[PDB]
């Protein structure tokens, strides 16, 4: 307990939101005019679905442990939110993205997004960098996925970008850069685990300590380890719903773990399926061409059982991406180029500290005219 | 015929606010009957009949569940397989033919095809329940061979397409592309597109790097 | 100095002639003399043991020094003519410009000169009269 | 770089002169040929000839090696700046 009146606080102005701002309040002035004159803060529309968005995760794990079908914030949440969001005639504010990302959100919860190119498509205001973070860190983890690998290197560098500028002026986050911050860099470092070794990504963002602390686990997954299916799922295992609080613990019966075997136990079979393709990857070309005698020279060298190791050579060697034609009367396999590309971070590091002169030059020029 | 019809009931109510109401189902498992008589596709609705299990345990029914991973098998190659595999929860994987089915998914990724040809167990009729399992599966299939071959001969072809004759191979290699040169090759694609060089040669252009010489000068 | 004369015509030679070529001193002695020209001095000569050849120029990188002989003289190496060629463009094009004599531009020369030189005529005799006033301009302003 | 735009003008009115005649020297202005005869064909044979994969190693490392002092300057000039506001406190 202890925390029942921090939904009930909250979700009685969350009651009033679906009833207000979707039946009435397009000609509502009366309650505009309390909010100009009285209060002291400016920000409470992007308090009031962001930290809203927080108390109902904290909320649904103890709902969900205590009803299972048809919960009161996964009803309060899911069930009053979409329709009165996005549809009534234009709410002039920073709302946009904002609401779609709850749109997207509470669709993301449950597993089923599907909607990628639609949500691309519609927008005509600025993008908040509250909704920048979590934009490509939900439709990247989706199409870690949804399996799009050779654009999840272009998804997750483009949240990436970390031109910070600091604005705190009083914790305008939420709680989420250093978290989430960590949270993206780490699965592209799982990208780079995963799909050895084509990002590349990583190596001309950040420093090479780090991606050695990686560079520890995805050396176990080339030949011969099974914590390496293990390694990938229990540190996206934060990363899959995050779960925020427990209200009641029992475990008579459990009653909060059959949520659990929902989304874990199902999640995890398919992370032994992540790293078959690294052993099929498991020969990085170091020999790629060949005669047809070392095609079986190869069927050989890779393990025993060599003929005919093609029923399971076409198995160590089909995944999704593996590209040569083979032929049959002089047996030329073919070559695919892994090739080095060159220094556009020259050109970025000028706009990195030409952005930081000026800046160190803008918010400093405004302090010789405050304190002289 | 029958398509168009109830595609206006799945496209024009279940794209709104009726989705966390389940009396859409009485229509989607009837969907699920559609896809399985005239092959039909609504893929986001036909999550969305997997959409009610897991937040509703009271509606699961077992005819409708099996066949639709079945039929997302036909929509392989296609990568929404992942999603749908775990949508349904692990307390509906204990039941049989359903190990059967998911173990099938698992072995085509892997192109394991004597156990899916050869050594099927077919004594479940909703095989051939959907319409045209063998043509799109193998439509699957001859996707991916025309990545990996430029040359390869017919009798170790048909092999690893399931035991059909040449009075048919050479009417699926009519529709794909696919011309017999012959003893035994087959002709897909040129070499010099997959050598793919992203490389060396890339360049700075000239409007790549004005925004900053403007300023500098 | 032949060094310097050999490497503007030739861009390979075997040293196997060249030890032929200068009589006086024997192979290591030379080969010493042939490298602190190149990276001292401006030379391009390039020495590869393994078909014994000398390649001269053939390396384009090549920013030139200040300090060099500019002696008996020939077409240099490319590295000195890949930079300085938009120059040739804009040399020769105005030398080009002569050789033409296009009418149309001529008269565009010649009513661009009767307009300057009666601009003088016409606004004569108004910055003068002018400096005067500024000449009384200076003689309020320096007692100011 | 206005200055380095006007000598493309300086070259594209240059350009303009030798052009023109160069479809009257086609077609009928051919008596006095060979004086700009001899003058155009030695201004396309002073400039040398690479096959530009040779060009791009030259024109491109050097475009990184500009725009690194471009980085390396401001590296510098940010802090030289943000030394002054160390010390102008």
């Amino acid at each position: 307990q202890w925390l029942w009146d921090i939904i009930d606080e909250f979700i009685y102005q969350f009651q009033s939101f679906s009833q207000y701002r979707c039946k009435t309040a397009k000609k509502s002035e009366e309650e505009i005019d309390f909010l100009r004159s009285n209060p002291k803060i400016w920000n409470v529309h992007s308090v009031l679905n962001v930290l809203h968005s927080l108390v109902d995760k904290s909320n649904i794990n103890r709902q969900l442990e205590v009803y299972t079908s048809g919960g009161d914030p996964e009803s309060v949440a899911g069930e009053y939110g979409r329709h009165s969001l996005y549809k009534m005639l234009g709410y002039f504010s920073l709302v946009g993205l904002l609401r779609l990302h709850s749109l997207l959100g509470d669709y993301y919860q449950a597993i089923k997004v599907l909607e990628n190119i639609e949500l691309n498509k519609k927008s005509m205001y600025s993008r908040v960098p509250e909704c920048q973070v979590t934009t490509y860190y939900y439709v990247g983890f989706a199409y870690l996925m949804m399996r799009r690998y050779q654009d999840a290197i272009r998804v997750f560098a483009n949240i990436l970008l970390y031109i910070q500028r600091t604005k705190s002026m009083f914790q305008r986050t939420t709680y989420k850069y250093e978290m989430i911050n960590k949270q993206n860099e780490q699965m592209h470092a799982l990208l780079a685990i995963a799909l050895t070794m084509y990002p590349m990504r990583i190596d001309e963002s950040i420093h090479l300590q780090l991606r050695e602390k990686y560079g520890d686990k995805m050396l176990r997954m080339q030949k011969g380890d099974p914590q390496v299916y293990e390694e990938l799922f229990s540190y996206s295992c934060p990363k899959f719903l995050s779960p925020v609080v427990p209200n009641y613990d029992n475990v008579h019966p459990n009653y909060h773990k059959e949520p659990f075997l929902q989304q874990l136990k199902v999640f995890s079979d398919e992370v032994q399926q992540q790293a078959q393709l690294s052993t099929i990857r498991s020969f990085l070309k170091l020999y790629t061409t060949m005669p047809v005698a070392k095609l079986a020279g190869f069927l050989d060298l890779t393990e025993q059982e060599f003929r005919i190791q093609l029923l399971v050579f076409k198995h160590k060697m089909k995944n999704l991406v593996w590209t040569s034609g083979i032929s049959a009367l002089d047996g030329e396999f073919q070559s695919a180029s892994e090739v080095d590309f060159y220094i556009d971070k020259d050109m970025i590091h000028i706009a990195d500290t030409k952005v930081a002169r000026r800046y160190g030059d803008f918010f400093i020029r405004q302090i010789h005219k405050f304190e002289e | 015929a029958m398509f168009e019809q109830m595609r206006a009931n799945v496209g024009k109510l279940l794209k709104g606010i009726d989705r966390y109401n389940p009396e859409n189902l009485a229509t989607l498992e009837r969907y699920v009957e559609t896809q399985a008589k005239e092959n039909a596709y609504d893929l986001e609705a036909n999550l969305a009949v997997l959409k009610l299990y897991q937040f509703n345990p009271a509606f699961f029914q077992t005819t409708v569940t099996a066949q639709i991973l079945l039929k997302a098998l036909t929509n392989l190659p296609h990568t929404d397989f992942t999603l749908c595999k775990c949508m349904i929860d692990q307390a509906h994987q204990e039941e049989r033919p359903i190990r059967q089915i998911l173990y099938l998914g698992d072995l085509l990724e892997t192109c394991h095809f004597q156990a899916f040809w050869q050594a099927l167990d077919e004594n479940m009729d909703l095989l051939e329940g959907i319409t045209g399992f063998e043509d799109s599966v193998r439509k699957f299939i001859c996707h991916v061979v025309g990545i990996t071959y430029q040359h390869i001969d017919r009798w170790l072809l048909a092999e690893m397409l399931g035991d059909l004759s040449d009075s048919q191979l050479k009417v699926w290699m009519s529709k794909y592309g696919w011309s017999a040169d012959e003893s035994g090759q087959i002709f897909i694609c040129s070499q010099e597109e997959s050598i793919k060089p992203k490389n060396i040669v890339e360049k700075i252009d000239f409007d790549s790097v004005s925004s900053i010489m403007a300023s500098s000068q | 100095r032949l060094l310097q004369q050999v490497s503007q015509i030739y861009q390979s030679i075997e040293f196997s002639r060249l030890t032929s070529l200068v009589p006086f001193v024997d192979a290591f002695q030379l080969e010493r003399a042939i490298v602190d020209a190149a990276r001292h001095c401006d030379l391009q000569v390039r020495i590869d043991h393994t078909s014994r050849t000398l390649s001269f120029g053939s390396d384009l990188n090549y920013a030139t020094r200040e300090d060099a002989p500019i002696g008996p003289h020939l077409q240099s190496m490319p590295s000195e003519q890949i930079r300085n060629q938009l120059t040739a463009m804009s040399s020769v094009l105005a030398k080009a410009l002569e050789v033409i004599k296009p009418a149309h531009i001529l008269q565009e020369k010649e009513e661009q000169h009767q307009l300057a030189v009666t601009a003088y005529l016409k606004n004569s005799r108004k910055e003068h009269q002018r400096i005067l006033a500024r000449r009384q301009t200076i003689e309020e302003r320096k007692e100011r | 770089l206005q200055q380095v735009g006007g000598a493309s003008a300086r070259i594209q009115d240059a350009l303009s002169t030798v052009l023109q005649y160069a479809e009257d020297v086609l077609s009928g202005k051919v008596s006095a040929d060979n004086t700009v005869g001899r003058f155009l064909m030695s201004l396309v044979n002073q400039v040398p000839k690479i096959v530009p994969d040779d060009f791009e190693t030259m024109l491109n490392s050097n475009i990184n090696d500009l725009l690194m002092v471009t980085y390396l300057a401001n590296l510098t000039q940010s802090q030289i700046a943000l030394n002054e506001k160390l010390v102008n406190l």
